[PDB]
RNA sequence: AAUAGGUUUGGUCCUAGCCUUUCUAUUAGCUCUUAGUAAGAUUACACAUGCAAGCAUCCCCGUUCCAGUGAGUUCACCCUCUAAAUC
RNA sequence: GAUUAACCUUUAGCAAUAAACGAAAGUUUAACUAAGCUAUACUAACCCCAGGGUUGGUCAAUUUCGUGCCAGCCACCGCGGUCACAC
RNA sequence: CCCCACUAUGCUUAGCCCUAAACCUCAACAGUUAAAUCAACAAAACUGCUCGCCAGAACACUACGAGCCACAGCUUAAAACUCAAA
RNA sequence: UUUAUAUAGAGGAGACAAGUCGUAACAUGGUAAGUGUACUGGAAAGUGCACUUGGACG
């Protein structure tokens, strides 16, 4: 559990698969601007590791932080690839979807 | 030629002589 | 005991959106139908002309 | 003889004539108030600067306002308005905030009877704009008792000198609403980001606040 | 300009102030190279009293001096001070009288 | 006046009326919420009002959100021991939607006082130091005291400048 | 309205226009070594950023174009 | 940036800059009685002279601190881990 | 010393506190303490002991002369060519 | 300025140049006609949202830098001195 | 060895005695004005092509 990397659990979009073994997430943190009071988001890379590569660049995953730096940068593992891309499944009934709507219906299984 | 003052900044006593009494 | 008393909230919540869902499902069909017996005719129609 | 009469401008305007060419006169903006609530302005236009004050003062005398008074010391509610390019904010004001208004707002309420009040003039200072704009706002505010009446609700006021005692400053003279008001948790209304600035703090200024004469 | 192009650009930034003629200081050493008179822009007329002078800084500089009558000649010190002259353009620097070997205002 | 709609939600005023403030376990928050739907309209003006609010009392919370991206609008926290708290917020208005989470997820007011009087105990009233830290710089404010010579000039007795006098 | 602005504009632009005509030569010169101090700083660039690299030379068959010429 | 004010024109309205009024600091002129307190080279330019680190039954310890400067400059803060140091 | 518009004494004591050392009495310390210099600021006093700036408008406040677009003045607008509330 | 003759040019093919008072001098999208309709004029007044742009005048459709098939060029675009206006 | 790198012919901007010179702009400003571009002219400008009304009209 205990681990020198800051940011311990971290929900991002892989921006990139190009490296082997490691995919290139974007992790959006909401900040607030002193002036305005609005928060804007505010976007950092990281690299996660990736041992069986099914990171596809557009999928929302969630990263852990390693227990040390496997690498200069490589600083997570992908622990769950929350929204596969084109392949989500709704978390709340459990069947498929394309958007904002069902490719197999709840009541499909009843 | 010679100066010739602006008509705005022309002064004017009356507000002097209004205050004075 | 939080994350028990959730759960059961997300059930009765899941149980609740099958309910509407029946009832849209049915809303649906009655609209199919309609749907297509304006449809049927459209293309009969068409395709008589079309003959 | 309860009337006060006050200048809130003299201006010398010269106009191009066929004969003479540049011609004087002087068009002269007074306000006139008895200080409880009744007051009024007009322009006076002469070639001799007393015959303007006559003319103005005798004519603002027949443009009378009524300006209501909450306690007879401020006005009812927050005013915010723009005449042409001038924008005047009002703000009411407990009793022994005094005036903290421009010094034609000063003069105008002292004439209406307003002891209390603050206001923020921005845009165009423009004397004549200022001044009938600042009358239109104060005309145009809403009493308690005529807020009351339109919504059939009463009126409390709470006092942070008074604790947590709900004063009653008016109610509907016709059927009383048994349907609460819509309480949304979030009020939908154009807040200005002086005030927001002054109230978090941000607003420094070393001009804000400075100690001034009693007015 | 919205929300989003105000954060962009975030607050606006205060414009370097531009140093004066003393380069941001109350004073400056001089020596009086030469002097000679300005006539000042329409509509006065006149005869100003001014003098180049080389600064501590090494920059050479016209100084505007005040009051009647001065004992100021060359290779004598004085002290300039920052204050436009109204009526000369390009004269931003005036003589402190009373410094340095520039002698009080003569009376009478 | 202040730009966009609703400007009340950029104030801290606005800002500091969060009651939600999360337990140490949560560190990720996802809101999937659509942005089209009469179901999902409660959702929506969450996203809109609580999300600044929550963010506001939570700064070390990863807020993300999701437009569009499941039929139903939900929230998904992730905690750090690994748990995934996941909270159907369909057919729920937004003051539903923050009270639940507080319920779940949001310390409780008792944990709050307790953690106010920590706070408070650091800033002991018997310290002397500057304005920043303490009530008081010197000793010399408290009456009955020797008051500041700046103020009240001492007696020359006191005064090592006689003392040496004395010496002498 | 009236169109003192565009006039200024109008009497900048024929000033112009008759100072680039009075000096195009010397314009023309000048811009010519402008070019070659651009390339020569280009190549000096270009030779910084291999020698930094390490190699001793230039990587083999490379030669730096005259990108900053006409021809 | 205000409770604002002066300033464009023959005149008005608007936009706009500049300046005024307020509060500090340094320097300068002129002036200056006492007492208490606080603060105090322009210069990382060059330094005469004097002093600023000793202690102690020897070994050790200390002179790496305090004091000084602001030349340089995202080493200052949080977390993980873990030396030296103290108990 | 030089330099800059920028200018503290070639004082005293380890009595207090802090540091170093010692088992300790103690010892040392230009740290510090107590003084010296300076209207840079704050506080207090004056019984005899007040000067500096300003006085066209903004902006509180000018009598009489002299000067005559000259000499000069201004923060901004501006004043001065014979009777200047602006020198 | 007028008359006559005549050339580049207006035309075609293939490249280049990339400018305009390129102006409805009205950014795009959505909504409203209720308030206060509203500085003025132009073209009734606004709201929501987004992008672009501006922060006294002149210096300046400039200088330098960079980019461009452009080589008396175009795009981006300053500062110093000066004024109390524009 | 060219360039970099430390001043110095020459240009440009503003002001100065300022008026002289042309009368281009403001009136249908004396030939409506202007944008872009090109050629000619030492220059004041003139003309070609398109566009604009920020001109007029039976
Ligand atoms: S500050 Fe307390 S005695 Fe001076
Ligand atoms: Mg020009
Ligand atoms: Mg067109
Ligand atoms: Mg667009």
């Amino acid at each position: 559990v205990r681990s020198s990397v800051h940011a311990r659990w971290i929900v991002g979009k892989v921006i990139g698969t190009k490296m082997q073994k490691t995919a290139k997430v974007r992790v959006t943190r909401l900040v607030l601007d002193p002036y305005l009071l609005k928060y804007f988001n505010k976007r950092k890379t990281y690299f996660a590791h990736d041992a069986l590569q099914q990171c596809t660049v557009g999928d929302i995953v969630l990263l852990r932080a390693l227990p040390v730096p496997r690498a200069k940068h490589v600083k997570h593992e992908l622990a769950e690839i929350v929204f596969k891309v084109g392949k989500v499944i709704d978390p709340v009934t459990g069947k498929p979807c394309a958007g904002t709507t069902y490719l197999e219906s709840p009541l499909s299984s009843e | 030629g010679r100066k010739r003052a602006k008509p705005r900044l022309e002064q004017d006593s009356s507000l002097k002589s209004y205050l004075s009494g | 005991e939080l994350m028990a008393w959730n759960q059961a909230e997300n059930r009765r919540l899941h149980e609740l959106r099958i309910a509407r869902l029946r009832q849209e499902e049915r809303e649906q069909e009655q609209r199919q139908a309609l749907e297509q017996a304006r449809k049927a005719e459209e293309v009969q129609a068409w395709a008589q002309r079309k003959e | 003889e309860d009337f006060d009469t006050r200048i809130l401008e003299v201006r010398n305007v010269f106009t191009m004539t066929a004969k003479e060419g540049r011609k004087k006169s002087i068009r002269v903006l007074v306000a006139v108030g008895n200080g409880k609530g009744a007051a009024g302005f007009s322009i006076g236009k002469a070639t001799d600067r007393m015959d303007a004050f006559r003319k103005a003062k005798n004519r603002a005398v027949h443009h009378l306002h009524y300006i209501e008074r909450y306690e007879d010391h401020t006005i009812f509610h927050d005013i915010s308005l723009r005449f042409k390019r001038t924008h005047i904010k009002m703000k009411k004001q407990p009793k022994g905030y005094g005036l903290r208004c421009h010094r034609a707002i000063i003069t105008i309420c002292r004439l209406i009877g307003i002891k209390d009040m603050y206001a923020k003039v921005s845009g165009s200072i423009n004397m004549l704009s200022l001044t009938q704009g600042l009358f239109r706002g104060l005309s145009r505010q809403e009493t308690h008792q005529q807020l009351a009446d339109k919504k059939g609700l009463h009126v409390v006021e709470i006092r942070e000198e008074c604790g947590p005692l709900p004063i009653v400053v008016a109610s509907p003279r016709g059927p009383l609403r048994k349907d609460p008001e819509p309480e949304d948790e979030v009020p939908d209304v154009k807040l200005d980001w002086e005030d927001v600035k002054t109230a978090q703090g941000m607003k420094r200024s070393v001009w804000s606040n400075l100690k001034r004469a009693a007015t | 300009a919205t929300l989003n192009q105000m954060h962009r650009l975030g607050p606006p930034k205060r414009p370097p102030r531009k140093l004066g003629p003393t380069e941001g200081r109350p004073q400056l050493k001089g020596v009086v190279l030469c002097t000679f008179t300005r006539k000042p822009k329409k509509p006065n007329s006149a005869n100003r009293k001014c003098c180049r002078v080389r600064l501590s800084t090494g920059r050479e500089a016209v100084c505007f001096i005040p009051g009647e009558g001065h004992t100021l000649q060359e290779h004598q010190i004085v002290l300039v001070e920052g204050g436009r002259t109204q009526d000369l353009p390009g004269v931003k620097l005036t003589v402190v009288r009373g410094k340095y070997d520039c002698g009080h205002v003569q009376k009478k | 006046p202040m730009k966009g709609r609703f400007p009340i939600r950029r104030t801290l005023q606005y800002l500091s009326q969060g009651n939600v403030v999360f337990k140490d376990s949560v560190k990720v928050m996802t809101v999937n919420y659509n942005t089209h739907g009469e179901l999902g309209e409660g959702a929506r003006k969450f996203v809109f009002f609580n999300i600044p609010q929550i963010q506001y009392k939570n700064p070390w919370v990863q807020i993300m959100m999701f437009k569009n991206m499941t039929p139903s609008p939900f929230l998904r926290f992730y905690l750090d021991s690994g748990e995934q708290v996941l909270v159907d917020v369909e057919t729920k208005s937004n003051k539903e939607i923050m009270e639940h989470i507080r319920k779940i997820l949001g310390k409780n007011e008792e944990t709050l006082r307790e953690e106010e009087e920590e706070k408070k105990q650091l800033s002991h009233p018997a310290n002397f130091g500057p304005r920043k830290y303490c009530l008081r710089e010197c000793i010399c404010e408290v009456e009955g005291q020797v008051p500041c010579p700046s103020l009240v000039p001492l007696p020359k007795e006191m005064r090592g400048k006689y003392k040496a006098a004395l010496k002498a | 309205k009236n169109v003192l602005k565009i006039r200024r504009r109008k009497m900048n632009h024929h000033k112009y226009r008759k100072l680039v005509k009075k000096t195009r030569f010397l314009r023309r010169k000048v811009q010519e070594g402008r070019l070659r101090r651009k390339q020569i700083k280009f190549e000096k660039d270009l030779r910084r950023i291999w020698l930094k690299a390490g190699l001793k030379e230039a990587p083999e068959g490379w030669q730096t174009p005259k990108i900053y010429l006409r021809g």
